[PDB]
């Protein structure tokens, strides 16, 4: 029974900074690859960033490299995504899912959680 | 053994793959989920362990077919392959690795988890079947034409984009058979046994069951299989589920007389399930008619099936 719950998103003008969090339960968080995904209106779902089990490896898509930072806490089964220098394309409904992606940044696991809204505009 | 392969690291080209879990078991090969430690990209990894050259030579042609079918939006994408001798392998068997792109999973397992919602719309069936046929068409366009011979819903995958993709090509071939009266009875028996192995019992065509009718065993095999699939998507059940040879040879099946939901597909089913392969519609004729239906229904059949995509 994989269950996830995201929070920490809101409305912030371009250039701002947000910090997303996610509590996980129902599976063994310590031995699983975790990822952040977002749902942009008009485009669909796309993979954003991912992190290995023991944080020995972190991956980011081209449009967020050096701008977003992913991290985890296996002790509390938490997953964090630090966003900064936000653009208009960063606007979307952010989820956290298990495993990575395939092809052109296309997530493996579809989000069953509610997600957290991130809106970027003046 | 092929169960201890999980949690290991495989090197293919510039990729370092971590074996995550088992996707499918086989008596010859297992399919695993493999993730790259440098990119985070996921793949599907089939691992064949056998000393039989028949199976080893078969998976080689399986690779060549995929490399040629590459680039198509309705066919799984080949990435890499590797050969491992009996000596380097731990199981004492020759090892072969087949690496493709990772999808959401099989179409079948998403369908049963959505039966709770109710019956499938005529549109969703139209989307699934069209994208299925567009993949078969791409196969029948190749030179020489590639025949799947193992078309079934279990071989249909739901991509991460939300589209249908074909996966297994172990039974695929470009060889056609043209039996006449110059054929001996034993040759007919020998050819039949060979083709029978690579086919699913209830999906076996009339021309491969009765080899004294001088029916050509070519690309029209896939058409008959598609007719079984379309029937299987509307009425959920297989037209020849019992697999009785007498029913397949004589082409005896029944369409639900009180159907009022999938009536549009009645003409296509009857036209694809013809006993004589010479009378069955070509893949182009099937696709063409599917496009007319989608136009009259205001539906883009190439668009992703979002209802199955958001299924968990
Ligand atoms: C994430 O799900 C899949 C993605 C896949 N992506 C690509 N190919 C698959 N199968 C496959 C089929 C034929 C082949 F020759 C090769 Cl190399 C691979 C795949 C099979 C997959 O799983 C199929 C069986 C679903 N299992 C059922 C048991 O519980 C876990 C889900």
């Amino acid at each position: 029974q994989v269950q996830l719950q995201e929070s920490g998103g809101g409305l912030v003008q371009p250039g701002g900074s947000l910090r997303l969090s996610c509590s996980a339960s129902g599976f063994k968080f310590n031995d699983s690859y975790m990822s952040w995904v977002r749902r942009v209106p008009g485009k669909g779902l796309e993979w954003v960033a991912g992190i290995w089990e023991d944080s020995s490896a972190a991956h980011y898509r081209d449009s967020v490299k050096g701008r977003f930072t992913i991290s985890r806490d296996n002790a509390k089964n938490m997953l964090y995504l630090q966003m900064s220098s936000l653009k208009s394309d960063d606007t979307g409904l952010y989820y956290c899912v298990r495993r990575g992606y395939s092809g052109d940044y296309r997530p493996i696991n579809n989000p069953s959680s509610q997600g957290t809204q991130v809106t970027v505009s003046s | 053994s092929q169960s201890d392969f999980v949690g290991q690291t495989v090197e293919l080209g510039e990729l370092r793959l971590r074996v995550r879990r088992v996707l499918a078991e086989g008596g010859f090969a297992f399919v695993y989920e493999a993730q790259d430690v440098g990119s985070g990209r996921e793949y599907a990894l089939k691992r064949l362990l056998s000393n039989e050259e028949e199976k080893n030579r078969a998976i080689i042609q399986e690779v060549c077919f995929m490399k040629k079918l590459s680039g198509h939006p309705n066919i799984v994408q080949f990435c890499s392959a590797a050969s491992i001798g009996k000596e380097e392998s731990d199981t004492g068997q020759a090892e072969f690795l087949l690496l493709t792109e990772l999808c959401k999973g099989q179409l079948v397992e998403f369908l049963k988890k959505m039966e709770s919602r109710g019956p499938l719309s005529c549109d969703t069936v139209l989307k699934i079947f069209y994208q299925t046929c567009r993949a078969v068409q791409h196969m029948h366009r190749q030179k020489p034409p590639i025949i799947h011979r193992d078309l079934k819903v279990e071989n249909l995958l739901l991509s991460n984009q939300g589209t249908i993709k074909l996966c297994d090509f172990g039974s695929a071939t470009t060889i056609s058979h043209y039996p006449d009266y110059s054929w001996s009875a034993q040759r007919r028996a020998l050819v039949e046994e060979e083709i029978t192995r690579n086919t699913t019992p209830m999906y076996r065509t009339p021309e491969i069951i009765d080899l004294y009718s001088n029916f050509p065993i070519g690309e029209k095999q896939d058409i008959w299989a598609l007719g079984c699939i379309l029937y299987l998507l509307c009425f959920r059940q297989h037209p020849f589920e019992d697999g009785a040879k007498l029913r397949i040879v004589n082409g005896k099946y029944s369409i639900p007389p009180h159907d009022t939901q999938y009536t549009v597909f009645h003409s296509l089913i009857r036209a694809m399930l013809q006993v004589n392969p010479e009378e069955r519609l070509s893949i182009a004729e099937v696709v063409h008619q599917l496009q007319e239906i989608a136009a009259a229904r205001n539906v883009n059949p190439k668009s992703p099936i979002t209802e199955l995509l958001e299924q968990n």
